RNA sequence: GAGGGCGUGAAACCGUUAAGAGGUAAACGGGUGGGGUCCGCGCAGUCCGCCCGGAGGAUUCAACCCGGCGGCGGGUCCGG
RNA sequence: CGGCUACCCACCCGACCCGUCUUGAAACACGGACCAAGGAGUCUAACACGUGCGCGAGUCGGGGGCUCGCACGAAAGCCGC
């Protein structure tokens, strides 16, 4: 039970990797190369109201 | 049988760099095309400068790159850096001079946009200089690592001056026998 | 970002299938097979596609726009040739060398075209 | 480095006239190789230890 | 005289043997797989002649003729109509073989594709009624 | 709660937007610049093979 | 998607409760719809089978126009049987199919005052 | 990783990466620090030398607190106080100085080293070195004592 | 071919059938030869894709322009 | 008609039964009747070196706190007087 288990990261590298996530999530070929259906979609990163 | 000589197969050498990082295989990529293409043998430095690992790499310092441009001569020159250029806390004036480096810290880049002088990266750097004309290729101190002040024939025996391992730099650690006359030998 | 892209995609994709055999891309929007930088349908700034048509008669030709980037329902235009093979190729041909529209992968286009209307006529 | 405008899509799919600044987080960098090791700790950090 | 595909030479293995294993023979718990022996009495091992022979990178096949069918085209494996399709660009030297788990069902249109588009199937005729 | 390279982040304390390697990072358009154009060597394309 | 966690999403604790339930909790397990004039008639979707229940049965290897009565009801071995449907033995004897209760149609229902406040109860939980 | 553990590589050789001759079982030379004076000489002296014996006093109840006392050195006595300040402080404006107060940065002593320019200031501390102190009466600043 | 320790049913071992062999105990590597099972093919008739000169039919573009949509390319950075 | 082939047989030549202790094994050295399953360099702490990543004269929240009660949430996000 005594394993070393659990893995701490640099909070700087955790924002680092949610930076470049969000970064390559915006590119068209990038989501298309992931599998997501993107044919008939509109514009990349997709912004709707606040009725929402 | 042919050769007699013993067979070292490889020299030295590290032909692709062992990091993974995309961009750093693009200046790689750029730098290769660039080294085998324009004839620059400053191209072929800082091409084996990308070949070279993370640890070879030492960051340089704010105070040796004004005072390695502060030489009669290094006026209108660009300093390359392949390396990172850091703050220094000594240093309080900063000239107009312009740097090519990479992964700059926050302060040194704040400094010098308030000095006035101009940051580049690599790719602009290339597309200054494909020869690398106006440049001055730096290095930064190597020997100063804490890990090579233990390297050495010995710690102590013709007294070696390098630094043997123990935790606590103090009395009662490593102090007796060979460290003085009074206890046993010495050194 | 092209070459971003690239050194990106050309691993840990949804294609790629490494499986016994070398890479192949399968990549909906493509010409040849081989998942190559030259040949490559969805991360160039201009892309050239050929597919079959969906009533079965004809070849539909797929091109990226560039006149809008990052916008998929209208970053693809597409058109319908349906002719007697020969003016259908000499369309593709004028259409790739008399613009500046990929001067590569005219061969590629040729030949993808040109082995569907094989596998199309009969 | 440029930030273009995105058009904001409403309930029914028609964009509206509400334009929003890119902002620099989709023009930050990509690094795949550091979001695959900060993914593989948190992954060794999302899981009850084992059977012991 | 199916599709007689582009021009392949002669192919040679320089030897068709498959390497056998030392004492495999002599006892049936081992398998016919090679294992390289590392005893230190082992003839094998030693390189004595009148043995068996040891595979190293010498028996390595011609870059022309590696992976090569007798046929003369080489195989790639395929479960549906679009890992046939994707067969399309490179037919003339590249032959599909249908998966094993592969009903009859799907089987005779993925053939049927295979027969429009011009693709050689190592398999055309299994699972039939 | 990120920002741009120009300001810090309002809502992390301690963050910014990490250091962007290649500004301008089109390898074609770099390539196919004139700058680099002019002072190549030459198109060495001959193979000088194996004489017998 | 299960919030609570007094419950399970296990396999083995659900089987485990499943083939080990009490008699009252195997009537609740063996409930079976109705047809689809009776929940127009008395708005109700599910109902515990009793002794005098006619049955259609939708699925097996006998499947509609079979409206007949059951017979038996085994809770420990999650059958109902019904008179209709008969298969003979080698012998020529007569015996009764086994039908799981979850595959039945129950088009008639026994009236009686506790089925009554049951109907009562489901029309008003169902509201 | 144990797939990427040699051991895994290793799977196939007899002895397993230990030879055949030396058969290292359980511990061949000892355990630990094992024969420190007896047949382990060459190891502990030559690699570790002043390792026995006793060398001074012994300060029974000793704490890492009285003698708590960091070193501030004259390169990083400017930065304490922002460079906003120094500038605007000395900006050509009169006879005054700005005080830098280490204590209040938490570093009690100031050494001496390079680099002190010539726009004096006034630094409080609560002990100084003799070479650091002619530095800033050469540089004409004031050496203030405080508790 | 699921018949009461009854899903799937291998090896060691045994029985029977079919084939082959049998003085240097059996077994093996290199090289062939013979036999048998099986596979692919049509066995003195199987090769294809393109161009041109010849013989009949059936169609309408293409060659040039008008009608029209969508994109490629630069200039006045004109209109914002 | 052609076919290499984990099928069988014959012929010429070579060929002692594997593993290890050993300077030396086919040994009149030892274990091994045969077959199926299991079976042997893992983990923690500490140190040193090499490599990759982030920040860089600073670095690190592993100790706690903040969010509404969420399966994945024993995760993750934030603290900065
Ligand atoms: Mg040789
Ligand atoms: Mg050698
Ligand atoms: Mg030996
Ligand atoms: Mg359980
Ligand atoms: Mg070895
Ligand atoms: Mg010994
Ligand atoms: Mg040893
Ligand atoms: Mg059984
Ligand atoms: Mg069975
Ligand atoms: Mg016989
Ligand atoms: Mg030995
Ligand atoms: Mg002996
Ligand atoms: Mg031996
Ligand atoms: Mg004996
Ligand atoms: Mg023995
Ligand atoms: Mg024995
Ligand atoms: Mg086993
Ligand atoms: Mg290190």
């Amino acid at each position: 039970t005594w394993r070393r288990w659990h893995r701490r990261v640099n909070t700087t590298q955790k924002r680092y990797a949610i930076c470049s996530a969000l970064a390559a999530s915006a590119l068209p070929a990038l989501v298309m190369s992931k599998g997501h259906r993107i044919e008939e979609v509109p514009e990349l990163p997709l912004v709707v109201e606040d009725k929402v | 049988g042919v050769d007699i000589r013993h067979n070292k197969d490889r020299k030295v050498r590290r032909k692709e760099p062992k990091s993974q990082d995309i961009y750093l295989r693009l200046l790689v990529k750029l730098y290769r095309f660039l080294a085998r293409r324009t004839n620059s043998t400053f191209n072929q430095v800082v091409l084996k400068r990308l070949f070279m690992s993370r640890t070879n790499r030492p960051p340089l310092s704010l105070s040796r790159m004004i005072r390695k441009m502060k030489l009669p001569g290094r006026e209108n020159k660009t300093a390359v850096v392949v390396g990172t250029i850091t703050d220094d806390v000594r240093v309080q004036e900063v000239p107009k001079l312009k740097v090519c480096a990479l992964r700059v810290t926050s302060r040194a880049r704040s400094r010098i946009l308030r000095a006035g002088g101009k940051i580049l990266t690599f790719d602009q750097l290339a597309l200054d200089s494909p020869k690398g004309c106006g440049t001055v290729l730096l290095s930064g101190p190597r020997k100063g690592r804490e890990v090579y002040r233990h390297f050495g024939k010995a710690p102590g025996t013709p007294h070696s001056h390098t630094k043997p391992y123990v935790r606590s730099k103090g009395r009662k650690f490593e102090r007796a026998r060979g460290r003085r006359a009074s206890r046993g030998y010495k050194n | 970002s092209a070459h971003l892209q690239w050194m990106v995609v050309r691993n840990c994709s949804s294609f790629l299938i490494k499986r016994n055999k070398q890479t192949y891309s399968t990549e909906p929007n493509n010409l040849k097979a081989r998942n190559s930088f030259r040949y490559n349908g969805l991360i160039h700034r201009k892309t050239v596609g050929v597919e079959p048509a969906a009533d079965g008669k004809g070849v539909v030709v797929v091109i990226k726009r560039r006149s809008g980037q990052r916008k998929p329902a209208t970053s693809y235009v597409r058109t319908t040739i349906n002719k007697n093979a020969r003016a259908t190729l000499s369309s593709i041909r004028h259409m790739i060398r008399k613009n500046k529209y990929r001067p590569d992968l005219r061969m590629a286009a040729i030949r993808r075209a040109s082995a569907i209307l094989r596998s199309q006529k009969p | 480095c440029a930030r273009p405008l995105i058009s904001v899509y409403s309930e029914k799919g028609e964009s509206s006239g509400k334009n929003v600044t890119l902002p620099a987080v989709f023009k930050a960098p990509i690094r795949p190789d550091i979001v695959n090791f900060v993914h593989t700790n948190l992954r060794k950090n999302n899981r009850q230890p084992y059977a012991v | 005289a199916a599709l007689r595909p582009l021009v392949k030479p002669k192919i040679v293995k320089k030897r068709t043997k498959k390497f056998i294993r030392h004492q495999s023979d002599r006892y049936v718990k081992i398998k016919r797989n090679w294992r390289k022996p590392r005893g230190i009495d082992n003839r094998v091992r030693r390189r004595f002649k009148g043995q068996i022979l040891m595979p190293n990178i010498g028996y390595g096949s011609n870059k022309k003729t590696k992976h090569m069918l007798p046929s003369g085209f080489r195989k790639f494996l395929v479960h549906n109509v679009k890992e046939l399709e994707v067969l399309l660009m490179c037919n003339k030297s590249y032959c599909a073989e249908i998966a094993h788990n592969v009903s009859s069902k799907n089987r005779k249109a993925i053939v049927e594709r295979a027969a429009q588009l011009a693709i050689r199937v190592t398999n055309p005729n299994a699972r039939l009624r | 709660l990120y920002g741009t390279w120009r300001k810090a982040a309002s809502l992390k304390s301690n963050y910014n937007l990490p250091m962007h390697k290649m500004i301008n990072t089109d390898l074609s358009r770099i390539l196919k610049s004139p700058e680099i154009q002019r002072a190549l060597r030459a198109p060495r394309k001959k193979i000088h093979r194996r004489v017998l | 998607m299960k919030f609570n966690p007094f419950v399970t999403s296990d396999r083995s604790k659900n089987r485990k409760r499943h083939f080990n339930a009490p008699s009252h909790i195997r009537r609740k397990i063996m409930s079976s719809p109705l047809s689809k004039e009776l929940r127009q008639k008395y708005n109700v979707r599910s109902m515990p089978i009793r002794k005098d229940d006619e049955v259609q049965v939708v699925r097996g290897h006998y499947k509609g126009q079979q409206i007949g009565k059951v017979v038996q009801v085994y809770r420990k071995k999650y059958v109902i049987y019904i008179e209709r449907v008969q298969r003979e033995k080698a012998n020529g004897t007569t015996v009764h199919v086994g039908i799981h209760p979850s595959k039945v149609v129950i088009t008639r229902l026994k009236l009686d005052k506790d089925r009554k406040k049951i109907l009562e109860r489901k029309a008003k939980s169902r509201q | 990783p144990s797939r990427l553990r040699k051991t895994r590589k290793l799977r196939g050789h007899v002895s397993h990466g230990h030879g055949r001759i030396g058969k290292h079982r359980k511990h061949p030379g000892g355990r630990g620090n094992a024969g420190g004076l007896h047949h382990h000489r060459i190891n502990f002296d030559k690699y570790h030398p002043g390792y026995f014996g006793k060398v001074g006093m012994k300060h029974y109840h000793l704490k890492r607190n009285q003698s708590f006392c960091p070193t501030v050195n004259l390169d990083k006595l400017w930065t304490l106080v922002s460079e906003q300040t120094r500038v605007n402080a000395a900006k050509n404006k009169t006879g005054a100085a700005p005080i830098i107060d280490v204590v209040r940065s938490g570093y009690y002593k100031v050494l001496g080293k390079g680099k002190l320019p010539k726009q004096p200031v006034i630094v409080k501390a609560k002990f100084f070195s003799r070479r650091a102190e002619e530095k800033i009466k050469s540089v004409g600043g004031a050496c203030v004592l405080v508790a």
